[PDB]
């Protein structure tokens, strides 16, 4: 069966309530009153957290609340702390033994202030070269919060394929960063006078620049 | 206190067939039923089936049936899971749960509902072979430099399989350390960065070498970034 339907993400400030909707259809969420929900940390398993659409189990805070409405069952997160910060699954019975998951929802608690990105951009090394491969890196750091779209250019023109770019990870001093690679050639890279990559972060924009 | 312990991580290549194996502790399985759910990296939480040893014959899901089976050892409170014909769609940590999906009595349990999770078994299918990584470094410029510090760092390319450890002067340096998490490019291989902000003041004085292992391939390899 397709996955029950979540917010991608959802965000709130320390003690605000925040809400996280999962739809399904007549055969799962609006037939059985057997909704659940589970919290993961990252690089941890999910943790049990919410059954039978609005029960807690032993230990859960009851901070969290659960409630349904036709085929869409609601998770509300009712004073937001920092701990709350994680990745969010609902599940529901589908019959005949089967489960159904949800797409599952990034809920974010903007417990700091907004941190402009700092960008630096390094040419293919001499060592790498010689190797007959030129790879540019751009990195983005201390950033809040972590969420950033960047976009590499070659003379002014976009560049697209042969880039690969890592999701925001948090650093040491608990704001973002987040890497960018355009792998070329150095028969490519030499073809090209300038090279930039923009990094777009809570609508503004910042670009540095490299030259062959 | 009911824990569920998993095998170990694996590699494996496109088609052959995975085992992974969910063992309980402080509790009897067959008073337990396990579903098993995967998590591709980066992904979502997906269902693939559900045993119940008191109650016969296990339950699948739909994109599944066909290449996967449920198995339970009672007397070592042990269950098994097989996925045959691996691709390399099928990476993903791989989570056993406890489980009840019953209207009967969840002894010790809850109905409807994955209470107690495993820590997971890593699976990762490719093709690639095992590789070492390249460690090009990421020498400090102006471009770099601003307001007395500077960024330097390694590049890291190139290697099979996950993961590697990157520490700065033997792990004697970690202030303005940030080592990203890796890529996964067309050729198979993994790669990511590690950089490090440093007083422009030491530039010159001094080193800054990086430590790669991946120890897969047993490869070991310092850089000194100039």
């Amino acid at each position: 069966q397709s996955a029950l339907t979540q917010p991608r993400s959802v965000s709130g400030s320390p003690g605000q309530s925040v809400t996280i909707s999962c739809t399904g259809t007549s055969n799962d969420v609006g037939y059985y009153d057997h909704v659940s929900w589970y919290q993961q940390h990252p690089g941890k398993a999910p943790k049990f957290i919410i059954y039978d659409v609005s029960k807690r189990p032993s230990g859960v805070p009851d901070r969290f609340s659960g409630s349904k409405s036709d085929n869409t069952a609601s998770l509300t997160i009712s004073g937001l702390q920092a701990e709350d910060e994680a990745d969010y699954y609902c599940c529901s019975f589908a019959g005949s033994y089967t489960y159904v998951f949800g797409t599952g929802t990034k809920v974010t608690v903007l417990g700091q202030p907004k941190a402009n990105p700092t960008v630096t951009l390094f040419p293919p090394s001499s060592e790498e070269l010689q190797a007959n491969k030129a790879t540019l890196v751009c990195l983005i750091s201390d950033f809040y919060p972590g969420a950033v779209t960047v976009a590499w250019k070659a003379d002014g023109s976009p560049v697209k394929a042969g880039v690969e770019t890592t999701k925001p990870s948090k650093q040491s001093n608990n704001k973002y960063a987040a890497s960018s690679y355009l792998s070329l050639t150095p028969e490519q890279w030499k073809s090209h006078r300038s090279y930039s990559c923009q990094v777009t972060h809570e609508g503004s924009t910042v670009e540095k620049t490299v030259a062959p | 206190q009911v824990q569920l312990v998993q095998s170990g991580a694996e590699v494996k290549k496109p088609g052959s067939s995975l085992k992974v194996s969910c063992k309980v502790s402080g509790g009897n399985l067959r008073s337990y039923g396990i579903s098993w759910v995967r998590q591709a990296p980066g992904q979502g939480l997906e269902w693939m089936g559900v045993i119940i040893p008191i109650f016969g014959t296990p339950t699948y899901a739909q994109k599944f049936q066909g290449r996967v089976t449920l198995a339970a050892d009672d007397s070592n409170n042990i269950v098994f899971m097989e996925l045959s014909s691996l691709r390399s769609e099928d990476t993903a940590v791989y989570y056993c749960a406890r489980d009840w999906p019953s209207i009967t009595v969840a002894v010790d349990a809850t109905n409807y509902g994955m209470d107690v999770w495993g820590q997971g078994t890593l699976v990762t299918v490719s093709s690639a072979s095992f590789k070492g990584p390249s460690v090009f470094p990421l020498a400090p410029s102006s471009k770099s430099t601003s307001g007395g510090t500077a960024a330097l760092g390694c590049l890291v390319k190139d290697y099979f399989p996950e993961p590697v450890t990157v520490s700065w002067n033997s792990g004697a340096l970690t202030s303005g350390v940030h080592t990203f998490p890796a890529v996964l490019q067309s050729s198979g291989l993994y790669s990511l960065s590690s950089v490090v902000t440093v007083p422009s003041s030491s530039l010159g004085t001094q080193t800054y070498i990086c430590n790669v292992n991946h120890k897969p391939s047993n490869t070991k390899v310092d850089k000194k970034v100039e």
